[PDB]
């Protein structure tokens, strides 16, 4: 799974 | 899908920068390189990508002022310098090349088809145009430039993925915010499409979707995900519907020859029945006999459907766009 550093959701608005 | 971006003109360089910036920040690494080509020196100086200035012997670094035919001639004369920026940049790892352009301008409009046709005739990978359609309120000159440009790139490129500026609007926005907001939305959409192949959706699914040629559209929509996959069946259906019907980069792009349905999110939250039914729905809605599908596992609190539609036809927006463009020309010829 691609893990996200930083607090912003990749699929966010 | 590992790609090389070449912006042509002001809009093209801006969108190409945003896409590379998205790829870099997320760490996906799908964008192997990015270069902006222009005839306006000031445009190039602000961009964080490699820049190539052409046409100084004709227009002295100050752009071609919406003159499509001057935009084409300069790219003809100076294409070697352009192609040579790509020498050490279109590496062996490249799986495609995107020529990114505003179709209504002078430089992108004129130069994009020329560069697309030059690249298509030498590299083995597909050459795509990421083309920006002018808003319906834009001047006749821009509608005419885009009309001709769109016609030419649809023949010379392997496909033309269209962005309708009118599709991305937010009440109250400043002029520059608007453009940045459009670029950023496009970057996220395209970037995710490019990233899916880098891990799982094979890059070949993207290539075979676009293989039919002509106009393409890219749909996107998202929803909060429940930790339980069963709760997300509706979410998958509805994001997929929205991606195809409202969330598309070109409005009214349902009637397509091919499609690729990517559901993105955490693996545990993506329901089998949701995905199966969502793909089947896309097949019923598009009439396409070539609907492909795959999942993009990524960290998120949400789920999204990312739907690429290849060989788009009978789009009201496209037909409306061409209609006004021909009416401008008819009115202009007199
Ligand atoms: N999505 C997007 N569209 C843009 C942006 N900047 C300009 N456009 C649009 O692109 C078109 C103009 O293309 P542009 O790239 O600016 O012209 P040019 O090719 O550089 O050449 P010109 O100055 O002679 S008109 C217009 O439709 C305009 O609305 C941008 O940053 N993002």
């Amino acid at each position: 799974m691609w893990h996200s550093d930083d607090l912003d959701d990749l699929l966010g608005s | 899908m590992k790609t090389v971006l070449i912006g042509v003109g002001q809009a093209g360089g801006k969108l190409a920068s945003a896409l590379q910036s998205f790829d870099r920040q997320t760490g996906f690494g799908a964008v192997l390189d990015a270069v902006a080509v222009n005839t306006a020196k000031a445009d190039l100086q602000s961009l964080p990508v490699e820049t190539v200035l052409i046409g100084q012997d004709r227009v002295n670094g100050h752009g071609v002022g919406g003159d499509n035919e001057l935009g084409a001639a300069v790219m003809e004369s100076d294409q070697t310098e352009v192609m040579s920026a790509l020498d050490g940049r279109v590496t062996a790892e490249a799986e495609s090349i995107f020529v990114v352009a505003g179709l209504g301008g002078g430089s992108g409009s004129g130069g994009a088809p020329v560069l697309a046709k030059a690249l298509a005739g030498v590299y083995d990978v597909p050459v795509y145009v990421l083309g920006i359609l002018p808003g319906a309120d834009e001047g006749a000159l821009y509608q005419v430039n885009a009309g001709r440009s769109l016609k030419t790139v649809a023949r010379e490129a392997d496909a033309v993925l269209l962005v309708d500026n009118d599709a991305f609007r937010s009440a109250g926005e400043s002029m520059s915010e608007g453009y940045d907001a459009i670029n950023e939305a496009i970057a996220r959409r395209v970037g995710l499409l490019l990233a899916a192949g880098e891990a799982v959706v094979d890059t070949s699914e993207v290539i075979n979707t676009l293989r039919s040629g002509g106009i393409a559209a890219l749909g996107y929509a998202s929803a909060e995900a429940s930790p339980n996959a069963e709760d997300n069946i509706n979410a998958v259906m509805s994001t997929t519907r929205r991606a195809v019907l409202t969330g598309t980069s070109l409005p009214d792009a349902s009637d397509a020859d091919a499609a690729l349905v990517v559901i993105a999110g955490e693996p545990d939250t993506i329901p089998r029945k949701g995905v199966e039914r969502a793909r089947r729905w896309v097949e019923d809605e598009t009439g396409s006999m070539q609907v492909r599908g795959g999942d993009f596992p990524l960290e998120s609190g949400r789920l999204a459907s990312l739907v690429l539609l290849g060989g788009v036809e009978r789009s009201e927006r496209v037909e409306s766009f061409m209609e006004r463009a021909r009416e401008a020309i008819d009115k202009a010829e007199t």
